[PDB]
């Protein structure tokens, strides 16, 4: 139904500017308010700004005034948020939340979110983007049970973490344990995944680990072999 | 007038044409319904810029 796809986000130097977008799809972008809310990793959420059904600003927070400017475009059905003079305390997952009520004319100001999205990791630091390094982890011949053998990728050496792993085309929603990354005392991170990988008799997956990284755009299509 | 003379003979003559004439200007239109959304654009809460 509602598909609040969010675009725009990555690694930027402190003091620069960027443009965030949130293309709405599923409802009418003329009768529902959509706001912006960030969420620091494991440190709760924080409301940034918001706009009502019409072109109207409902306010900002106590730390984003003068630097952030939100704008609404009802013609293209997309909400935009401008960020100026980004600092070290602006690294969070900015979400694109909608509103449940239709915001009738004569009522009381009461906004509560109903539809949420995924968010874009907007990291602000002095480091630079690094290219990922996918490696075909060997599915060793240790065969005790049916699907005891497993193969995956060894993505590493990447500062931002908008990591999305695919196998064939963006499918095979079966058991795939994508382990979270970790800062290896150098700012970089490391990604890995584990699949079922049953008995290999030319009747298995295509052995492909597509890794998409926006700040380090590069299409890796390397295969995995035992 | 219609038989211009002053010694009109005996008979019946068609002279005028009666016509009873109006007394109001009645205009009858249907009921108002589905008013336009002018209550949420002139009595809104907040604008932007
Ligand atoms: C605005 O609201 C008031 C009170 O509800 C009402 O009297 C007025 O007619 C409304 N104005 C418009 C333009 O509808």
């Amino acid at each position: 139904e509602v598909q609040l796809v969010e675009s725009g986000g990555g690694l930027v130097q402190p003091g620069r500017s960027l443009r965030l977008s949130c293309a709405a799809s599923g409802f009418t972008f003329d009768d529902y308010a959509i706001h912006w809310v960030r969420q620091a990793p494991g440190k709760g959420l924080e409301w940034v700004s918001g706009i009502t059904w019409n072109s109207g600003t409902i306010g900002y927070a106590d730390s984003v005034k003068g630097r952030f400017t939100i704008s609404r475009d009802n013609a293209k059905n997309s909400l935009y948020l401008q960020m100026n003079s980004l600092r070290a305390e602006d690294t969070a997952l900015y979400y694109c939340a909608k509103h449940h009520q239709i915001a009738v004319a004569g009522d009381a100001e009461d906004y509560y979110f109903d539809y949420w999205g995924q968010g874009t990791l907007v990291t602000v630091s002095s480091a630079s983007t690094k290219g990922p390094s996918v490696f075909p982890l060997a599915p060793s011949s240790k065969s005790t049970s049916g699907g005891t053998a497993a193969l995956g990728c060894l993505v590493k050496d990447y500062f931002p973490e908008p990591v999305t792993v695919s196998w064939n085309s963006g499918a095979l929603t079966s058991g795939v344990h994508t382990f979270p990354a970790v800062l290896q005392s150098s700012g970089l991170y490391s990604l890995s995944s584990v699949v079922t990988v049953p008995s290999s008799s030319l009747g298995t997956q295509t052995y492909i680990c597509n890794v998409n990284h926006k700040p380090s755009n590069t299409k890796v299509d390397k295969k995995v072999e035992p | 007038c219609t038989l211009k003379s002053f010694t009109v003979e005996k008979g019946i003559y068609q002279t005028s044409n009666f016509r009873v004439q109006p007394t109001e200007s009645i205009v009858r239109f249907p009921n108002i319904t589905n008013l336009c959304p002018f209550d949420e654009v002139f009595n809104a809460t907040r604008f932007a810029s």
